[PDB]
RNA sequence: AUCGCUUCUCGGCCGGCUAAGAUCAAGUGUAGUAUCUGUUCUUAUCAGUUUAAUAUCUGAUGUCCUCUCGAGGAC
């Protein structure tokens, strides 16, 4: 017996969303990740009805994905974090209403697994090198530069490599025109795996780590690290150099907390709760996910509970010390 | 103690000799019995290199599949003195075999082993798959029996075997088509 | 009783037809036919020992019933 | 209305029948893979349709051979005769005709929101031209990740007996000659592979 | 004594001179050329420029791996440049 | 009737035509015929000879990509702890070539391990059940 | 090149070619062993 | 080999094989959209909290070693 | 080739000189008493023709023989 | 009819001469395996190493006293 498969009504659930303007125009286009699907909408400025331009199936599972520019760039590509061990560079054609493979780079193995990456990706503000990263024991780079056409090409990788190493997340850091800075959220279980008491279960903070590339120098070597008090899941870039401080997010257990480098100090505040709330007090809260809003003339930070509370994070700095923080309830 | 080691276990029968020397008895009891795994090959504990000649010089050297066998290059392929050899090259003949194209765009077209419970080891070949119940054809043309085996009447009487117990051979305990009259 | 004798065959019989023909009954551990190779044949007459005697005395009570090649076939005790 | 299908969590299929008389419950066959199942359903008697909680679709077919009166772990198994890998899991399954006047076919919802079906070929004519499609498809036109499409739907067992129309339908995004060239390659026309891949979709389903 | 270096695959094509020119690199055959070699410019720089992936020559052509080796991944791990045990050059 | 032994050669040599056999036929469900082949394979396992064993293993590794790691690993199972020292380095270095490539989808079939007392051996997730 | 020490399989196998062809003929002996010439066979005889 | 985690060997204990293929299911899960999707639905959290449960019990699963 | 013709001519020397030697499904020669493989018949025969293969038959005779 | 001898008959085992006519083919090296032959452990006990278990390897021959390995006494 033999069957032919077809699909009638595609998936929509929605694993990610990156928002970037791919025709070089003013608009931006949406581009979201359904499971095993990689999708283009236009939203209309006026009405805002959301137009569907493209709808594809890469026939793999894709697990990160991420949007960025070439420095003071036209336009912008996209990096698809995949199940293989190939990262791979798109670009939308805007006539031909299809994507084209811009490159494609082989670092290892194939389907999820546990030491290969493609499962955290960030990238730099300027574009210059992109950060993949597996969940353990290998955080690659490449770096990226246009060509004689200002065309887009991609360096040789480099190593991160860092053993016994779980890697909560990834995210880009702003530094303007300079070396490289990548937040790498860390743990280390070989204290764990050594410590027969169970005493290394608890009394083990997750290292927050800052590597630095360096491209003089071309390779990546660890520089910054603090322990963080409580864990937490994700972090957040906060523009730096000219607009706002250059420093990271975290976003832990009933807490948020900007931790930074430089002299600046830790600031911590606590996860509002809601007034007379119906829930086990023994369930704490964290947030999902954030999305930046930026302007030329300001910006801000939308984050999010378990119970849907969307707030929007301010920053209070003097100069580029920042001495606390404020947040308004925004909507759910 | 390898004997309390084996109420520990759903079918302890697995449990062997040298398995109560295991760095992890109390593990490889549940593993070895695990459903669809199949068994380690017997070969080792036998010093003999998995292999020796004495059944291997009786084999037959090949015999092809029926499908290979009604096309007909058998026979085709079969003899030459040295100059006879050297004439080979100097008159050559051509188109020995001559075969149909046909024919061999036929076979393995238009005409044309074993479960995943099973394992081949050293001595095994025919002997699992005689046994009580079961006879092969021309010893029945020496008994002369037109489609019991006769003395499965005398099963009757004088009792189930000793040494095959778990017998049931047909018409008697057993409620048979072909050869095998009991299982 | 582990062993028996076996009288009146026929050469078409050989080693094999013993060892099918015995373990319908019960099986036949060790089978001992002799090959004669003077003349390159079988006078036909058998040994045969068991797993113990049990096998082999069943094997006197049922065993003299098999005919090879339409003829009569001794079992006894040895 | 006969046997009854057993889904373990685990070890997948366990063909029983109650015996009326005897009022007992008669375990005559199994699978030869351990799987995790989520929903089963019925192609026919003799065959089986199951998801895997890893987002799998197997089907497994007895012998005809069956013996449906009985008394390592089993006597008797069944052959798997279909294993393909969606990559969304699965949690129900139902055959029917979706569309009137439309050819019996068998239908997959899954986790993500998708809903689709699997369908039986009539002819080999189709199958091996639609096999030569995925075939100069697959390296003349691979996956956009860089991904391979063979392994993905061969992720965790290997494919058997499927043939992928989201690949085969993709003859419609390739560039004119990529379309053309194939074509030849498949010595046919654009509008004839087009129009014949229109062909399954159309008759059995929108 | 002859092993490989197994450091990171990077984007540099490879080179084999005349006489390592046909072979797949790990399967030491002929059959199927399909996809394309990557070395680190660790392994390939400067004299080894157009060099010979295998015996020390200029290289004349570009490996290409078989089918074989690709469907088993073999092609994605280290950069398939033999050194010798001493250094290589 | 090669694979069962005469002499080495035959079961080396053999071996390698299951391993391209096996490369070749990828996809294509004939996998049944394979597997029975993978019987007669199976045996060859344990030799020190340095060609045969390795010709035993490109074997092994084609006919995992054939045939699917569940099968193998199912043969592999019993192996990884059996007293033996031989056994344990074998089925080791087998469990290893089948778990380096392909560990992503080794995950559903390794079977139920009951807990202990300081460990719980048992993955509950597998069970949660709508 | 040719010389070197005599082997149990080259002795036996003179012994049967000596028996079989006769005494006289010395190259058609020496053809069927390798690594020896007539001479050797000969007076290896002798 | 070595330098690949999950590398064996003939030595390799129980509890370090079982806490690999438990920390390679997680690794799956964290992978696969949908069965992270299907874990969500049943133990009704967010997919985020899942997440970060599992990477909680990465090191820790059946807990102390022997 | 005039090596083809010694193999030839060496397997029918040794079955001139020749109950015990013979070739099994492959092509070896083979004693069957003494269970020894024999790469050469020839080479075989020697050890066909030695002291050992003799009394191993002697052994199995008088074994025979009670 | 028997013995002996003989004759016949039947059955079973059952390559010419010459100057001998003249003349006479071997690659290498790096790794590695297999198959032949020859030769060695009647060692007793215990302890340790070692092995799946063997095997193997590693160490010594109830204690004290007296007399000339043996004898006696005390345990
Ligand atoms: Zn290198
Ligand atoms: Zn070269
Ligand atoms: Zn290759
Ligand atoms: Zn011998």
């Amino acid at each position: 017996m033999f069957l032919y498969n077809l699909t009638l009504q595609r998936a929509t659930g929605i694993s990610f969303a990156i928002h970037g303007n791919f025709s070089g125009t003013k608009q931006q286009e949406i581009v979201v990740s359904r499971g095993k699907i990689l999708e283009l909408l236009r939203p209309d400025p006026n009405t805002g009805k959301v137009h569907t331009l493209l709808t594809v199936e890469v026939f793999g599972v894709i697990r990160s994905l991420m949007a960025f520019r070439l420095t003071g760039g036209t336009k912008d590509y996209i990096v698809v974090g995949s199940d293989s061990g190939r990262i791979v560079i798109l670009e939308y054609q805007p006539s031909k209403n299809m994507f084209e493979k811009i490159h494609q780079e082989t670092f290892g193995k194939s389907g999820c697994r546990r030491i290969v990456p493609g499962q955290f990706l960030a990238v730099d503000p300027k574009g210059r090198a992109v950060m993949i990263s597996a969940i353990e024991k290998q955080k690659l780079v490449y770096i990226l530069n246009r060509d004689a056409a200002a065309r887009l090409t991609i360096s040789s990788p480099l190593e991160a490599h860092k053993a016994n190493t779980l890697v909560y997340h990834v995210v880009g850091v702003d530094v303007g025109f300079e070396n490289p800075m990548f937040a790498c959220l860390e743990m280390d279980y070989e204290e764990a795996d050594n410590d027969p008491t169970g005493e290394a279960a608890a009394n083990t903070q997750q290292t927050l780590t800052f590597y630095e590339l360096d491209l003089g120098l071309n390779h990546v070597v660890r520089k910054y690290s603090e322990p963080l008090e409580e864990h937490g899941n994700f972090l957040i870039t906060v523009p730096g150099g000219s607009d706002g401080p250059s420093g990271v997010l975290i976003c832990s257990e009933n807490y948020i907390t900007y931790k930074n480098f430089g002299d600046q100090p830790d600031i911590r505040c606590p996860i509002p709760r809601r007034r007379n709330d119906l829930d086990d007090p023994e369930r704490g809260m964290i947030f999902v996910c954030s999305a930046t809003h930026k302007t030329k003339s300001m910006f801000f930070f939308l984050a999010q509970t378990e119970q849907g509370d969307i707030f929007k994070i301010t920053l209070e700095t003097d100069e580029d010390m920042v001495t606390e923080i404020r947040l308004k309830y925004f909507d759910t | 103690t390898v004997a309390e080691l084996k109420q520990l276990v759903a079918r302890p029968d697995v449990v062997e000799m040298h398995d109560v020397t295991a760095q992890d008895p109390k593990l490889l009891v549940h593993l070895k019995a695990t459903r669809n795994s199949v068994p380690v090959p017997r070969h080792w504990c036998f010093k003999r290199k998995y292999l020796q000649g004495k059944r291997g010089i009786e084999k037959p050297p090949f015999e092809l599949p029926d499908f290979i066998k009604r096309t007909g290059i058998q026979e085709m392929r079969e003899q030459k003195t040295m100059k006879s050899k050297m004439r080979e090259k100097v008159r050559p003949k051509m188109g020995k075999i001559d075969i149909d194209y046909q024919k061999l765009h036929d076979a393995f077209f238009k005409w044309q082993l074993t479960i995943h419970g099973d394992l081949y080891y050293e001595g095994k070949e025919f002997e699992t798959r005689k046994k009580p119940g079961d006879l092969s054809d021309e010893l029945r043309i020496s008994l002369g029996m037109p489609v019991p085996p006769p003395w499965l009447i005398a099963m009757q009487r004088y009792g189930p075997p000793p040494s095959y117990p778990n017998l049931k051979i047909p018409g008697l305990n057993s409620p048979l088509y072909g050869d095998v009259f009991g299982t | 009783d582990a062993t028996v004798y076996v009288g009146g065959l026929d050469e078409k019989v050989s080693e094999p037809l013993l060892w099918e023909l015995f373990l319908q009954a019960g099986p036949v551990v060790n089978t001992h036919m002799p090959k004669d190779r003077v003349t390159g044949q079988h006078q036909g007459y058998g040994f045969v020992e068991f797993l113990s005697e049990e096998d082999a005395d069943y094997a006197i009570k049922i065993m003299n019933m098999i005919k090879l090649y339409g003829k009569p076939i001794r079992v006894n005790k040895a | 209305g006969h046997r009854v299908i057993v889904s373990d969590v685990q070890e997948s299929f366990i063909w029983v029948r109650y015996k009326r008389n005897e009022n007992q419950l008669i375990i005559f066959a199994d699978d030869t893979y351990p799987r995790w199942v989520t929903t089963a359903s019925l192609l026919d008697y003799d065959t089986v349709a199951g998801a895997d909680k890893f987002g799998n679709i197997c089907v497994v077919r007895l012998p005809p051979n069956t013996n449906d009166e009985v008394d390592n772990g089993a006597s008797q198994k069944a052959e798997v005769i279909m294993n393909y890998h969606v990559g969304e899991t699965v949690l129900s399954l139902q055959k029917t005709t979706l569309i009137p006047g439309g050819s019996e076919s068998l239908v997959y919802t899954t986790l993500s929101g998708g809903i689709g079906i699997l369908v039986p070929f009539t002819s080999h004519e189709d199958h091996d031209f639609f096999q030569h499609v995925e075939m100069h498809l697959r390296s003349e036109h691979p996956p956009l990740c860089g991904r391979d499409h063979l392994s993905f739907r061969s992720y965790y067992f290997p494919v058997k007996n499927v043939i992928d129309g989201d690949l085969c339908e993709q003859f419609n995004s390739m560039e004119p000659n990529k379309q053309k060239n194939v074509s030849e390659e498949l010595d046919r026309t654009p509008p004839e592979v087009s129009k014949k891949l229109e062909d399954i979709r159309t008759r059995y389903a929108f | 004594d002859l092993i490989f270096c197994r450091k990171q695959a990077g984007v540099a094509i490879g080179r084999l001179c005349e006489k390592c020119d046909g072979k797949c690199v790990i399967c030491d055959s002929y059959v199927r050329p399909c996809t394309l070699v990557r070395i680190c410019d660790e392994c390939n720089y400067g004299s080894y420029q157009g060099r010979c992936v295998i015996c020390g020559g200029p290289g004349v052509s570009d490996a290409y791996y078989c089918k074989e080796c690709t469907i088993q991944e073999k092609d994605r791990d280290g950069c398939p440049k033999i050194v010798n045990l001493g250094s290589s050059k | 009737d090669a694979l069962m032994d005469r002499d080495l050669v035959h079961r080396q040599t053999a071996s390698a035509v299951v391993q391209h056999m096996s490369l070749g036929v990828y996809g294509f469900g004939c996998e049944d015929s394979l597997n029975h082949l993978l019987n007669y394979v199976w045996p060859n396992v344990f030799e020190t000879s340095p060609h045969v064993i390795q010709a035993v293993m490109g074997a092994l590794e084609g006919l995992r990509v054939a045939i699917g790691p569940c099968r193998m690993l199912q043969y592999c199972l019993q192996g990884l702890f059996h007293p033996a020292r031989k056994v344990r380095d074998v089925y080791w270095k087998i469990y290893n070539s089948i778990y380096i490539g392909s560990q992503d989808a080794l995950i559903a079939h390794y079977p139920r391990i009951y807990n202990d007392d300081k460990n719980t051996y048992i993955r509950y997730e597998l069970d949660y059940i709508l | 090149i040719k010389g070197g020490v005599w082997r149990n399989t080259e002795d036996e196998i003179l012994k049967a070619a000596v028996m079989k062809y006769g005494k006289n003929q010395w190259s058609r002996i020496a053809s069927l062993l390798h690594r020896k010439s007539a001479k050797q066979c000969k007076a290896r005889w002798y | 080999q070595s330098k690949y985690i999950g590398t064996g060997h003939a030595d390799t204990t129980k509890w370090e094989w079982l806490v690999n293929q438990h920390r390679d299911s997680y690794c799956s899960y964290m992978g696969h959209f949908d069965l992270l999707n299907y874990f969500a639905i049943a133990e009704n959290e967010s997919k985020a909290r899942v997440r970060f449960n599992l990477m909680e019990k990465m090191l820790q699963p059946c807990g102390p070693p022997a | 080739s005039s090596s083809e013709s010694n193999r030839d001519r060496r397997e029918r020397l040794r079955q001139l000189a020749l109950p015990y030697f013979m070739k099994n499904h492959l092509g070896s020669y083979e004693c069957k008493l003494c269970l020894t493989l024999h790469n050469n018949e020839g080479s075989y025969l020697a050890h066909t023709q030695g002291k050992k293969h003799q009394t191993n038959l002697a052994r199995r005779a008088a074994k025979e023989a009670k």
